[PDB]
């Protein structure tokens, strides 16, 4: 059927490495020229869904391990064989072994000026930042990039929340020092009930004065019509929005690999097909004979197995027999060369992910630390700039922290955030024992309930103070 | 398909990896720009109207590929094309608004206006000619903003020189005539001999749709059969195809404003 | 690649006889100049990044692939950028000290250096010359009256030279193909900065025009530096990448493991082979997966005199099978190969020695050494410029006595091995070192509250008195 | 399953025979034990006459 | 089933909304359709039970 009409009668590598996906947008004017012709937005919006929203789209499927094996079913065959189609979640193991190491461990805040420590450690405590910065991690790992929304709330507390990748994007100012102009959050709407057409996208456009809201769809092309109730204004003086990135160039952690990982799985695949759909082993049976498929029954359970050949008459009386024979045959596959090829497979995911070849890996002494420490070390090299990028990030948050506290007047116009020293601890394994030796030799103190806290032996680490008391107390006597 | 002969189009419109010849374009350099591009003449001089919705009138243009030129051949075709068809259209734009050519869809011209007002000059390229021209706008009160100029005239141009001041009244550098810009018309129906001039101010024109572009694998081109006669299908045939379209709009607020010189 | 990475016209430095004011009065040398880095420079670059990004020849040379029915198979292995990673985070993971004899000079520097986030910047060089071999900054005061620091791309950065044996650059310039994101023109438009000692010219061009530069409105803008604002950074004395040597030997392995997946994707791993004139039933042969006997009864034939004879039959699986000895220890070759020549360890030859992480590291990275020393000399060169301009700045807005002199300034480098906490505090309070209570605690995680804890052993340290 | 049905060819005093089908994969190999020696000496070598 | 066809002008300089308010006269027009079949055995009833021929 000629397919322009299947309509009226009801019946990886383009998207990740095209050169549109993964542009910044910069515009040349103003804030103001900017929102005066607010269908510009529309231009930016119609090439986030056409080109970036693809790309963030399929390192999110591969996240959730949809990966293209489990979808792709249009070269597929099941007339009476298994599917057997296979996703390994290499993206999922890799994605999150690199965020627990990075930002497992809660980052810590110093500060010379305790009253601006308390105001950042009284709005980190109100938000949660620990669980934040992780899914801030995460984002960083999957997409490359991240986003964060700040707002002051109408209960009057400041807020911050994470926003999606798939649907918040940022333009910046044309010059070198690109600050960012507006960005952009857009959700398709959609009920529950109808498969609906129309993702009527509302669009909320963030600016360095106020939130402007309005109404769009697809198929008229994007005709942004403001909202009932449009602008609603913002106390900050800069763009709420910020955005991180995992490196230089916003690259995925297994953006890169994603084609190993969709060889490895055809790889398997494949073998479970050879599995399913060959027979083990026959018993082969040759010659002119008689087979009684009643007594082919027995196979199972006979121990002799008798064959005699056909004897042929030849007109002049002359007698010869027919060759029988009988023997097993089993199916048999080039194990030496498929488990090279697929060992080779896993240890090239691995190395191009600085992750550990757990299947290639053994264990020496006791010192766990030391030896993550050492075999870590190519992933370390990455994660100290991905740190780099994240402070660049955490002193835009405190900038604008500190802008709504002073138009608040909840802290003195006199004071400065950009003095916050942020130190960052890595998640390796860590010995308890060891610690408390070395801190206690060299001159360490501590206090008896604290020490009594880190040892789980004692059921009541305060109630043994008091027991220890009345022990103390009859040695005098 | 498996046909071993190129498949025929008719129109013959859509690009193909194999010449009618045999000879198979495999490894082909890509092209380069022997020409500098035409900006629209109307674009530059006339005065742009804020416009929303449309008189507007719809040009429009489809460019059909065959995918084995598109992946063997030049990959990258579709995007060095777009700026091409751009200046397609601005050609014909302003072929249609200046010269009244090209089945104008609008009732309204510079070309129109001049022919509705007489107000041209028989003559060679003299100073006193171009004085002429000019006071021709200036006898209604309008002053001329700049001249319309099929550049093979600066042969003629240069042989002018203003007998006061004894120095070339044409800027062969500044391409400007007695202190105004002139500007080159590429088309081939304005003659040698002809030059036009007004207060462009005077011609306003609205884009209520920006030229959009959309690139499609699925559709028929009804219009270019295959030499059997059937209509072209894209998906079937294994064949690409670029859809380009643009609204525009002309208005002449004064239509005396202009004038022309013409050979006698 | 070869083409391109190896171009002769490529990489080179330009040199231009007259003065700057012999260049600026005829600022069609710079038309030139652009014109030569577009056809020649920029291309080698583009390579290299798009070696960085991982799109590889493989992935992009469809030109000679099939996919009539098979699937396409093209593999990029990412070698690039594993090696620019490892080498930079060693070179400047690890931020760089600074240590000078005067403070306010070094306040000014440290202020500097903190307002500009310097770390992260110097890290971004860093990497600039890993991948390009060659890495620009720019140094410009700021429309708030600030002195800001910003990197500049390579693909559109070049400097002119001095022809005389010392280099002095004369001019440097930036470029960048403005466009919206909608329309497109033929006139590839660029505008086109140009950095002398005392200013910056702004201009337009395009290509298609053969790069004429026209002045912007506002061309001029002056500047209050006393030498061209950019500098440059260089990876080596050839400014050639690390991985730019090694680019034919990814392709070679890009292709070995394409090859080897359509080898698995196109053959059939086996089959049950059965010979012999006989009838097979194409509804019977499909429970070949559950059938436990397989009989074949041979066609007899007759011949007109009464012969009898029996026709051969057999039957038997075959299964594909390829040189795994070879293929494996050819592509094991190449990946030795490419870990040997950028001295990156190379991970799948690996076995470790004990607990102590710091000593074996510098064993194994003592090659990679030797390179990063000679980097460390180069860079520590460009940032005895970059306090140059500063001071020059600072003078002339006076926010510094022009008494002071910035080249004392001593830049300390540390590698970015693995460190030992536990260790060092062991040697440092053996041979008589002090930590206050409050710093040491601060060093061990299992005390939640640093500070509380002090209070929490006065009181204890009191009540023992009693 | 591959079958392959031998054809039959036909006397003209009207004997039968059958041709001789046959099956199965065959696969590139090169010397891998000379080749790898070899390379491995010119790289040893490269390394002792360099220090 | 419908189809309803708009030329893009249309769609851009007239009605931006029109298919956003065609949906609801559509799911009216689908439920009378439904109705009108199975109660009445009216409008092409393509089953072969409806009440009135109960």
């Amino acid at each position: 059927m000629l397919k322009v009409n299947e309509f009226e009668t009801d019946t990886n590598i383009n998207y990740l490495f095209n050169d549109e996906a993964n542009v910044v947008y910069t515009y040349d004017g103003t804030e103001s020229d900017l929102l005066q012709n607010v269908n510009e937005v529309s231009k930016y919006i119609e090439h986030h869904m056409d080109y970036q929203r693809p790309r963030l789209k399929v390192l999110s499927d591969y996240y959730e391990g949809k990966t293209k094996n489990l979808v792709e079913l249009t070269r597929r065959k099941e007339e009476y064989m298994a599917d057997n189609r296979v996703a390994h979640d290499y993206a999922s193991y890799i994605s999150d072994f690199i965020n627990g190491y990075f930002l497992g461990n809660p980052i810590q805040y110093q500060d010379d000026d305790k009253d601006v420590l308390e105001a950042i450690e009284a709005f980190n405590d109100l938000n949660d930042v620990e669980s934040h910065n992780r899914s801030l991690g995460l984002d960083l790992s999957i997409y490359g990039k991240a986003y964060e929304l700040m707002i002051r709330n109408q209960d009057d507390e400041t807020r911050l929340y994470k926003s999606d990748a798939m649907s918040t994007f940022i333009i910046y100012d044309n010059t070198v020092e690109r600050n960012s102009i507006a960005g952009v959050r857009y959700l398709r709407t959609k009920p529950i009930d109808k498969t609906d057409e129309d993702e009527v996208f509302t669009v909320d456009l963030f600016t360095s004065h106020g939130v402007y809201r309005y109404l769009t769809n697809r198929t008229n092309g994007l005709k942004l019509t403001p909202r009932e109730n449009s602008f609603e204004s913002h106390s900050f003086e800069r763009m709420p929005i910020t955005e991180f990135s995992n490196n230089e160039r916003r690259k995925g952690d297994y953006e890169k690999v994603i084609t190993l990982i969709d060889l490895y799985d055809n790889a398997e695949s494949d073998t479970a097909n050879y599995m399913s759909d060959l027979n083990d082993a026959m018993l082969l049976i040759k010659g002119n004979l008689n087979l009684d498929p009643v007594e082919v029954r027995k196979q199972k359970e006979a121990n002799v197995l008798f064959l005699e050949p056909t004897v042929y008459v030849d007109a002049e009386g002359r007698e010869t027999e027919g060759s029988v024979d009988g023997g097993y045959i089993y199916k048999q596959y080039d194990v030496q060369g498929t488990e090279a090829y697929k060992d080779r497979l896993n240890s090239d995911i691995h190395m191009f992910t600085n992750t550990p070849n757990m299947k290639d890996d053994n264990f020496s002494g006791t010192q766990s630390g030391e030896a993550m420490k050492y075999k870590l070390f190519g992933l370390e090299q990455r994660t100290k700039t991905k740190e780099g990028l994240f402070t660049k990030g955490l002193r835009r948050r405190a900038k604008l922290l500190e802008t709504i506290l002073k138009n608040t007047r909840s802290i003195d116009a006199n004071k400065d955030f950009n003095t916050v020293r942020y130190v960052y601890n890595r998640n390796l394994p860590k010995s308890l024992i060891e610690e408390l030796k070395a801190y206690i030799d060299s001159g360490g103190k501590i206090s008896q309930t604290t020490l009594m806290s880190l040892f789980s032996f004692f059921q009541d680490p305060e109630l043994e103070v008091k027991k220890i008391e009345e022990d103390e107390k009859e040695s005098i006597k | 398909s498996n046909n071993v002969k190129p498949q025929v189009f008719n129109p013959d419109n859509v690009m193909m990896h194999e010449k009618k010849d045999g000879t198979l374009m495999n490894e082909f350099t890509t092209p380069i720009l022997q020409e500098v591009m035409e900006n629209s003449k109307i674009m530059q001089l006339g005065k742009y109207e804020p416009m929303e919705g449309t008189r507007a009138f719809k040009l429009g243009v489809i460019l059909p590929v065959t995918k084995e030129f598109l992946n063997y051949t030049y990959s990258q075709f579709f995007e060095e094309m777009k700026p091409m068809i751009a200046e397609a259209f601005y050609k014909k734009f302003d072929e249609a608004g200046i010269l009244n050519q090209g089945n104008n869809p609008f009732g309204k011209s510079i070309a129109q206006s001049i022919e509705k007002t007489n107000k041209v000059i028989k003559g060679d390229f003299t100073q006193d000619n171009i004085i002429d021209l000019e006071a021709l706008l200036e006898d209604d009160e309008l002053e001329a903003n700049a001249f319309i100029s099929k550049t093979q005239n600066r042969s003629l141009l240069r042989k002018i020189v203003d007998p006061e001041t004894k120095e070339r009244i044409y800027d062969r550098n500044s391409d400007s005539l007695d202190g105004l810009p002139v500007v080159n018309l590429k088309s081939s129906n304005l003659k040698r001999g002809e030059l036009i001039t007004g207060d462009f101010d005077k011609l306003i024109y609205g884009i209520p749709q920006l030229i959009e572009y959309k690139i499609d694998e699925t559709a028929q081109l009804s219009t270019v059969k295959n030499e059997d006669g059937t209509p072209v299908n894209l998906f079937e045939q294994d064949m690409v195809a670029l859809r380009a379209t643009m609204h525009v709009a002309l208005h002449i607020a004064d239509d005396k404003a202009f004038a022309k010189l013409v050979p006698a």
